[PDB]
RNA sequence: GGUGAAAUUCUUGGAUUUAUUGAAGACUAACUACUGCGAAAGCAUUUGCCAAGGACGUUUUCAUUAAUCAAGAACGAAAGUUAGGGGAUCGAAGAUGAUCAGAUACCGUCGUAGUCUUAACCAUAAACUAUGCCGACUAGGGAUCGGGUGGUGUUUUUUUAAUGACCCACUCGGCACCUUACGAGAAAUCAAAGUCUUUGGGUUCUGGGGGGAGUAUGGUCGCAAGGCUGAAACUUAAAGGAAUU
């Protein structure tokens, strides 16, 4: 897969980890 | 193409030359003979009628064929209809412009386009914005083929071409600048005062815009048709 | 002695009314509360009387301007336009 | 005599155009359009429907009674094609040696001067 | 690898150069990227001056000619075969 | 209760001796001391109240008039401003834009004073507490706190009624209704919130 | 049908994918010294007349 | 109207079209080039103001005041964020019509944010010359930009002074270009990537097989998206670079 697109989705899954961190904390 | 169209009227004769009549116009008398041609206007009817249809009107003449001559084939003009007292129209001076051809021939490689305006009026409240061209020279036995030339050289040029314009354009009225216009002497002493910051090659004045425009002032109009 | 950091001015607001709203109150009390000079002396003694009414202790001369600024930028451009057209008009 | 009027032509690569106007310009004379000669959606911009296009325009102001026809060539024009379509030169060429005598050949195609922005992206087409 | 001496065409000491449209594709490339042709063509074609000249109001004069600069993308200008493809030795030619 | 300083202006009068004191709305600019030309042989400068006939085009006024003799009517709270877009001599009328973008055509007996009323951009800072807004609405009269008709009870208000807050039927409300029935959007040409600029 | 008999004095070569049609330079007796390109489906060689139907009919390469 | 062909759509209340006028907004074609400036990003209309910078000349001055840089600081394409104006074209989202077994895309028409401007954040990129800065030397050739000097040189002027614009020769500082390899390099190629196994001019930063991973966590800045520092566990024997058939 293209570099671009897979730092898109590690953006993605970090924005949705930083979300879980938040709700928990 | 033809068979595509579904409907026409959104709410669901004659041929109108019979009722179109020919006029013929008549050019100022700054120009040499007129025989601009002739023009079709609705029937002078009681509500429109001829006279003010052809008032708001004008018409694409080159130079060439109001002087009867060649050299001045790149040269064109509009005229622009003011009056007409029956199958007569007259008409005034617009704007000059070259042709694209011309101007496309006109701008090459290895050359400069230096160009200048000043939004100046004449003696009669005409206002005018003339506007000048200019290009380098390749002087004889020059080795270097792309005669360019410095900013300093630009500004000097295009500030001694304005201020010989503004000289012209001051003090005279439509009748004697179209006069002048027509020999292409202005090039001459543009030249001459350019000549020394740069030898310059291919001078010519761009065009004319009538912007402002005094009253009817038919004394001096019906001096240009007699 | 920088007892704020970023607060500044609303500080007396403490922790009410949340925090856009008291930037954007902050700025705008920052630029009313601003002391300006009259055009008449020079002097740095302009201040705030009332909505739009900017008074002073020494020049003695009340300007007509904006409701937080002496001159508003509107204002300004619609000053110098009509001096162009004043301009334009009698030349 | 030899009373003149223009053509002002229009030349694209979609349609033709033959508009023949007055002098002023503000005229209908066979305004007729290189469409409704052919019947296939896709040759409008063709050498066949111009020159039947020119035909027409052409029998139309032999009708009018015009002899004498300036003609005033103009591409697409704008932020576009730019180029003249194949359509305008036989269409100028039917007309020529179909009646009228032309004169002062000319282009008016209007060219801007880095005005908006050409449409189809900063990727251009990908077809 | 290193497939040219310029990278994409000559711009060196420049940096950043205004971009222009491409003429048919209307895609946006750096203005010394495009490939410029200089087409200087007439607007009466071949075996027409012959008969637009008897064909003509007043004797000779007309003979004018249309200027056009056309900027061809690398990708339009392979396909309309404007710029063709050659050996490795032949690129290092003008 | 108005945002837009008064100006006090003395004038002598003509035809006794006596001074005769008008009201005017600050225009922004203006200060002490500073002559105001008020007619038509007046120049253009800030504050001088001129015809609309003798302004140039594009000339910003203030305080104007829908008809001669009504002492100013448009353009009078803070921050506003007519633009002349146009003058029309046969039956003299002078082509104005309006702040709220409206063009109207008005006689040109009509008068405006030159600039812009002082204290523009009165509303950006939020009222941040109910103190101000109910200090401020003092002032203008009793339209403050307003209670919702949700809230309200079913004969108190039509919106009114049922367990939940729901106004029930349509809440736009028909031109052609009677006293009473006029709760809510009244004659609603386009509702909800527009995308993209007004293009007013 | 207005019918035109003109002669051909040269073929300039086979045109079109399938190589069925031929370009040629064709001239016609009738008010000569006028030439036009047509296209010729069969087989054509100089001093060939053939019958055109269309007379401003200037054709091109074919695909 | 459009496309390979079409289609949505606007059309006897004038569609397209011609001619005139007015408003808006975007930009500075053609001139425009292996050419110019700036630390970089980046700058192509005219004029006026404010200054700033490079190069050259210099028998003018200070006298070693010098080269690179941990920390730190200024600037920093486009896009995005906050609050205003403007919002003419283009136009992510979206709305439709095509093509296709499927098309949420490539293709046609609209269309919000955005694209433009003011006051503040964003500190990023193939930000490339994938090439650090300063200083000494080393094969040649032509052209070009700015400056300087000499021509019993040309032309422009007032046929002849000045002032310029050209041609010949030289020099400094740049953008660069061409044939070759004394040499370097794995080769592509390089007058620097040379003066490195005949190994040392001064100096800063970065990397030790490929993934994990520019991830988690710990800190820090930012309204936000995100920016800086930055692993480990575990897995594999090939991941790669240049050229040849």
């Amino acid at each position: 897969m293209r570099a671009k697109w897979r730092k898109k989705r590690t953006r993605r899954l970090k924005r949705k980890r930083r979300k879980v961190r938040a709700r928990s904390k | 193409a033809v068979g595509k169209n579904k409907r026409l009227s959104k709410g669901k004769v004659v041929d109108p030359f019979t009722r179109k009549e020919w006029f013929d116009i008549k050019a100022p008398s700054t120009f040499e003979n007129r025989n601009v041609g002739k023009t079709l206007v609705n029937k002078s009817t009681g509500l429109k009628s001829a006279s003010d249809a052809l008032k708001g009107r004008v018409v694409e003449v080159c130079l060439a064929d109001l002087q009867g001559s060649e050299d001045h084939s790149f040269r064109k003009i509009k005229l622009r209809v003011d009056e007409v007292q029956g199958k007569n129209l007259l008409t005034n001076f617009h704007g000059m412009d070259f042709t694209t051809d011309k101007l496309r021939s006109m701008v090459r490689k290895w050359q400069t386009l230096i160009e200048a305006n000043v939004t100046v009026k004449t003696s009669d409240d005409y206002v005018l914005r003339i506007f000048a061209i200019a290009f380098t020279r390749k002087q004889a036995n020059q080795v270097k083929r792309h005669s360019y030339a410095q900013s300093s050289h630009i500004r000097a040029i295009r500030k001694v071409i304005s201020e010989i314009l503004t000289k012209e354009v001051q003090g005279s009225t439509l009748a004697q600048l179209t006069s002048k216009l027509i020999p292409e002497v202005i090039n001459k002493e543009i030249e001459n005062a350019t000549k020394d910051i740069f030898p310059l090659q291919n001078i010519h004045v761009r065009k004319v815009k009538l912007l402002k425009q005094p009253k009817f002032d038919v004394g001096a109009l019906m001096a240009l048709h007699g | 002695a920088k007892r704020t950091k970023k607060v500044g001015i609303t500080g007396k607001y403490g922790v009410r009314y949340g925090s856009s709203l008291r930037r954007q109150v902050k700025k705008l009390e920052i630029q009313q509360h601003a002391r300006y000079d009259c055009s008449f002396c020079g002097k740095k003694t302009v201040k705030r009387g009332a909505a739009g009414i900017w008074t002073c202790s020494c020049c003695k001369k009340t300007v007509a301007g904006g409701a937080y600024t002496v001159s508003t930028a509107a204002a300004a451009t619609v000053r110098s336009t009509i001096r162009r057209l004043r301009e334009m008009v009698e030349a | 005599s030899q009373v003149f009027g223009v053509a002002r032509i229009y030349a694209s690569f979609n349609d033709t155009f033959v508009h023949v106007t007055d002098l002023s310009g503000k005229e209908t004379i066979a305004r007729v359009t290189g469409g409704m000669k052919v019947k296939a959606d896709r040759d409008e911009s063709s050498p066949y429907a111009a020159m039947l296009a020119a035909q027409d325009v052409a029998a139309k102001c032999k009708e009018v009674g015009i002899t004498a026809v300036h003609v005033k060539i103009r591409a697409t024009g704008g932020t576009r094609t730019k180029t003249p379509g194949p359509g305008g030169q036989a269409a100028l060429r039917a007309l020529a040696r179909s009646g009228l005598r032309i004169g002062r050949i000319e282009d008016v195609t209007p060219v801007p001067s880095d005005s908006t922005r050409k449409k189809g992206g900063r990727r251009g087409r990908r077809l | 690898p290193k497939k040219r001496a310029s990278n994409g065409r000559n711009k060196k000491g420049r940096g950043h150069v205004k971009p222009v449209r491409c003429v048919n594709c209307s895609k946006s490339i750096p203005k010394d990227k495009a490939i410029k042709r200089m087409a200087i063509r007439n607007i009466v074609e071949a075996a027409a001056v012959r008969d637009l000249s008897e064909a003509s109001v007043y004797p000779e004069y007309a003979l004018p000619k249309t200027y056009n600069k056309l900027h061809y993308c690398v990708s339009c200008a392979i396909h309309a075969r404007i710029v063709r493809v050659r050996s490795r030795e032949d690129r290092k030619n003008r | 209760g108005r945002g837009a300083p008064l100006a006090k202006v003395v004038f002598r009068d003509p035809y006794k001796y006596r001074l005769r004191e008008e009201i005017f709305i600050a225009n922004e600019g203006v200060h002490t001391g500073q002559f105001i030309y008020a007619g038509k042989k007046a120049s253009l400068n800030v504050g001088n109240v001129l015809p609309l006939g003798s302004v140039p085009e594009g000339t910003i006024v203030s305080n104007v008039e829908e008809k001669p003799g009504d002492r100013g009517a448009l353009a009078r709270a803070s921050g506003n401003y007519v633009i002349i877009i146009g003058h029309n001599p046969d039956e003299n009328k002078t082509r104005v834009r309006l702040p709220s973008g409206a063009k109207k055509v008005i006689s040109s007996d009509a008068r405006g004073v030159i600039g812009v009323i002082a204290g523009g951009g009165r509303v950006d800072k939020p009222l941040l507490k109910a103190g101000r807004a109910f200090h401020k609405y003092r002032l203008k009269r009793n339209s403050w706190p307003k209670t919702r008709g949700v809230a309200m009870n079913p004969v108190d208000h039509p919106h009114g009624g049922g367990n939940h807050q729901h106004i029930g039927k349509a809440s736009t409300i028909s031109r052609g209704a009677v006293s009473g029935q006029k709760a809510g959007l009244i004659a609603a040409r386009r509702t909800g919130l527009l995308r993209g600029s007004q293009k007013t | 049908t207005p019918v035109t008999l003109a002669k051909v004095i040269k073929v300039l070569g086979r045109t079109g994918s399938r190589g069925g049609v031929t370009q040629v330079r064709v001239e016609f007796l009738e008010d000569t010294s006028r030439t036009i390109v047509r296209n010729v489906k069969g087989p054509v060689r100089e001093n060939d007349i053939l019958v055109l139907m269309e007379s401003e009919r200037e054709a091109r390469r074919l695909r």
